[PDB]
RNA sequence: CGCAAGACGGACCAGAGCGAAAGCAUUUGCCAAGAAUGUUUUCAUUAAUCAAGAACGAAAGUCGGAGGUUCGAAGACGAUCAGAUACCGUCGUAGUUCCGACCAUAAACGAUGCCGACUGGCGAUGCGGCGGCGUUAUUCCCAUGACCCGCCGGGCAGCUUCCGGGAAACCAAAGUCUUUGGGUUCCGGGGGGAGUAUGGUUGCAAAGCUGAAACUUAAAGGAAUUGACGGAAGGGCACCACC
RNA sequence: CCCCAUGAACGAGGAAUUCCCAGUAAGUGCGGGUCAUAAGCUUGCGUUGAUUAAGUCCCUGCCCUUUGUACACACCGCCCG
RNA sequence: CAACAAAUGUUUC
């Protein structure tokens, strides 16, 4: 609980930072700073299936038990980072990504700017498992 | 075994900007009760945050981001100072497109004030309207002399100059207009813009210039 | 549907509208005695069904031109029509306003003609 | 019998270029082959920028992009029918179209 | 995180999918408010100026 | 948030460039080099193409170091399957990277020898030169510069064409071939046996070059045409199909 | 065929699978064919009469283009040690 | 929006 300050008009600010791969969804607040948290919990908790990890409803359940605390302790607002798994991995952005992101604005939650931070590498590391491809 | 929850234990700080941004009160930000076991000041001091120059302005600087760092603090209050300017991923990744040549050109330059920067430029090639040839590239010349170009104004930008004023500099983007008079004598471009600029050396200290500039 | 009029039907109506405009009508009842004077047909529900199409093609034809019928009423409608002509139109009103070298197309016409000047920039391809 | 007069996709005035990695088999394949597609998309998408606009503070603000440009080697373009298997003769237009540019109201 | 429950209003039949062919494309007038209105995916026969019980009142379906 | 290592130069980046080919995208400097163009410079046949000989030559592999970040030929694992030593997951090897030597091969494909002439339309684009009382960008006019339009070379190409070629697919070269003759070089004579045996040669090795026969067999093969059929794409249609 | 007696399994059907959109499914009797005799059959007929898609191409089957094919006794086809 | 299994087998014709 607790409060920066009462404050009738401004809000409270954090960092919203989302990692939306495929098989989970992570929502998470910090401090501007980053160095300190604050309330995390992921699309995988909130269903049971592996399978189920990182669809959106799941993503919604996480975000909305992640909003509770962050109004709960003192963010009154946040700023977004989106991110995908990156590196030379795939590059887009994860299902429950966008889900997040509805249900903390849905919430209830303030919302500014937004940018994507996902790694984009002036390209190398020889990506995963072969030339070949995927075969499948 | 239960314990400790932890903001119920956390103290606020209200982050405060240089004075050539505009309005200076940028948020804020949580830290554990300060024990003699611990400085609350010491998780306080060299911490970073990232504002879009928008909200520190007010504007048209949508894109653009200053990097504010955390250099000291008086109860209740943190006083910051330059670290950086980037672009964001949309911005950039908007300018760059096919058929037209994209020019870069950075360069690391010391400061009156002793910081050390490296400072980049970006600029794309323009077709001009009555045109017909689809694409509008450059002549490697003309790169080349576009590059010393933007490298000579950008050094000599920055080396007269302490880091408040390249700052003063880069808010009304001064360079960038600059750039665009010494080189349409050359080439065309369209953009062109100071994209980023990295600090490499910090000098010792001084609350004196940091006070000058917050307070 | 399941009720999609075959040729055999569709062209006897073409054809009698094309011979028949002035004696047909709006109405299938009529129609229906009508093909009886004017076409022999073997059964009745050709007749019928024929005579319906029919209508259902001058019910059209009494709201606007389809596209492959012609009647000699028609003919002479649109040829009425088509003779309009105003006060005209070009006049251009005093001055052709030119975009010179097509001055200089005059210039070196040996032609008189009424001017203006504003042809000027260059000029992209795509 | 020969197919396509390009080959594979076009090179000649080369015999080399460097090769990229399928964005989905994580192939490999030369660049010069390779279907290529950009991909400019709202960082919130469709419904959102309403709860989006609603619940940010600042005074309209207005929305980034992110912007990524995709390669598919050439069994996972076809396979996900980014490309569709063209007669004899449709092969030879490299043209682009489709008739409005479908960013709300389309398919 | 969550509970409510809505009630919506048909404004137009899109069509059919599921390979079966048996969920109706619906376009909803959101009942409380008409200044909302949103695409659902249908189990039964639905025709027009009928109502939905929505649980999830995003989501907002496509193909499947 | 900083830092270290090793790797690699994304987006920009193209039927776009250069290089004999193999191949070649960070900045900047030095070093020599290569084509095109311009050129009322210089020589006077210097020249075309080639047995033998020789330079270069992706990758893997091999020798010894550096190095191993990343990924990973082998192996061991988890699944899947009737079987799975696989695909699929995981751990992970030599190796990938770099230096000094080997090695001489890739559907090293444009599957198309090289050189010269002649025969056909249009518009692109890299580049050089040339021309305009065309545009825009400046100062007091400029010298600028980028463009538009045209002309000419030589690039990689494209497009459309009952010239003409070809069995056709196609091809402005695969044209100028029975009306068979511009120069030169190389390889093939049904298919398998076979790039095999054997001798020579080169190689540290792995292997490379040259290269038969006995026997076997009546088609091997190419191209176009059409169905049939597809766990290829748009496809449909029916409770002998589903819902 | 009847009359009595003896009075079985079966207390809802796995893998599978047929057929069906309106007098239709299903219950229910009758008549005709076979016929000397013999209906558990077939073959109609009226009676009583719903549930349920109202569509689509997923599976299956067959025909529509485009496409690939070493197939053409045509995939129930033609392959390696 | 992206992606997804499957063996063998008797005659002249």
């Amino acid at each position: 609980s607790l409060g920066p300050q009462v404050a009738e008009g401004e809000n409270v600010f954090g960092v919203c930072h989302i990692f939306a791969s495929f098989n989970d969804t992570f929502v998470h607040v910090t401090d501007l700073s980053g160095k300190e948290t604050i309330c995390r919990v992921t699309g995988g908790m909130k269903v049971k299936a592996d399978r189920d990890e990182s669809s959106p409803y799941a993503a919604m359940l996480a975000a909305q038990d992640v909003a509770q605390r962050c109004k709960e302790l003192g963010i009154t607002a946040l700023h977004i980072k989106l991110r995908a798994t990156g590196g030379n991995r795939t590059k887009t952005p994860g299902p429950g990504a966008q889900s997040a992101l509805r249900a903390l604005a849905r919430s209830g939650m303030k919302i500014g700017r937004i940018e994507d931070v996902t790694p984009i590498p002036s390209d190398s590391t020889r990506r995963k498992g072969g030339r070949r491809g995927r075969r499948l | 075994k239960k314990v400790v929850d932890p903001f119920s234990k956390k103290d606020w700080y209200d982050v405060k900007a240089p004075a050539m941004f505009n309005i200076r009160n940028i948020g804020k930000t949580l830290v554990t009760r300060t024990q003699g076991t611990k400085i609350a000041s010491d998780g306080l001091k060299g911490r970073v945050f990232e504002v879009s120059l928008a909200d520190l302005q007010n504007d048209e600087v949508a894109f653009r981001k200053f990097k504010l760092i955390t250099e000291d603090v008086q109860g209740k209050n943190c006083l910051t100072n330059f670290h950086g300017m980037d672009l964001t991923r949309d911005k950039m990744c908007s300018m760059v497109k096919k058929w037209q040549t994209m020019i870069e050109a950075h360069v690391d330059v010391k400061t009156t004030d002793g910081y050390l920067l490296h400072l980049f430029c970006v600029g794309f090639t323009k077709k001009c309207n009555n045109q017909i040839r689809k694409t509008s590239y450059a002549q490697h010349q003309q790169v080349r002399q576009i590059r010393k170009k933007m490298m000579e104004i950008m050094t000599r930008e920055v080396q007269t100059n302490d880091l408040k004023e390249v700052v003063n500099k880069l808010i009304p983007d001064s360079i960038g207009k600059d750039i665009e008079k010494a080189c349409q004598s050359i080439y065309p471009l369209h953009d062109v813009f100071v994209r980023k600029v990295k600090m490499l050396k910090k000098p010792k200290f001084e609350l004196g210039k940091l006070m000058e500039l917050h307070g | 549907m399941g009720r999609v009029r075959t040729k055999t039907v569709k062209k006897a109506a073409r054809v009698i509208i094309e011979k028949y405009y002035t004696r047909l009508g709006n109405d299938f009842h009529t129609n229906k005695r009508v093909c009886e004077e004017i076409a022999i047909i073997p059964s009745k529900k050709l007749r019928n069904k024929i005579a319906g199409y029919v209508t259902h093609l001058m019910k059209r034809i009494q709201r606007g031109p389809v596209r492959g019928i012609s009647i000699k009423l028609q003919e002479e409608e649109r040829e009425r029509r088509d003779n309009y002509v105003p006060e005209v139109s070009a006049l251009d009103q005093e001055i052709i306003e030119v975009d010179p070298d097509t001055k200089e197309m005059l210039k070196l016409l040996d032609f008189g003609s009424l001017s203006n000047l504003q042809v000027t920039q260059p000029t992209v391809g795509m | 019998t020969k197919k396509r007069r390009n080959n594979g996709r076009a090179k000649k005035g080369r015999g080399h270029v460097q090769p990229i990695r399928c964005t989905n088999c994580a192939c490999c394949v030369p660049k010069d082959k390779a279907i290529k597609k950009f991909v400019i998309r709202n960082i919130v998408e469709a419904a959102a920028v309403r709860d989006i606009s609603e619940v940010s503070v600042f005074d309209a603000y207005v929305l980034p992009k992110l912007y990524v440009k995709l390669h598919y080697c050439v069994s996972c373009a076809i396979h996900s029918k980014v490309v569709r298997n063209r007669s004899r003769e449709a092969r030879k237009d490299r043209t682009p179209p489709p008739r409005f540019r479908p960013a709300g109201a389309a398919p | 995180r969550v509970q409510p429950i809505k009630l919506a209003r048909v404004t137009k039949v899109l069509g059919r999918t599921g390979s079966q062919g048996q969920c109706t494309q619906v376009r909803v007038e959101f009942m409380d408010d008409t200044s909302r209105s949103i695409i659902r995916n249908v189990k039964g026969p639905v025709r027009e100026g009928d109502v939905l019980t929505l649980l999830e009142s995003e989501r907002e379906a496509r193909r499947l």
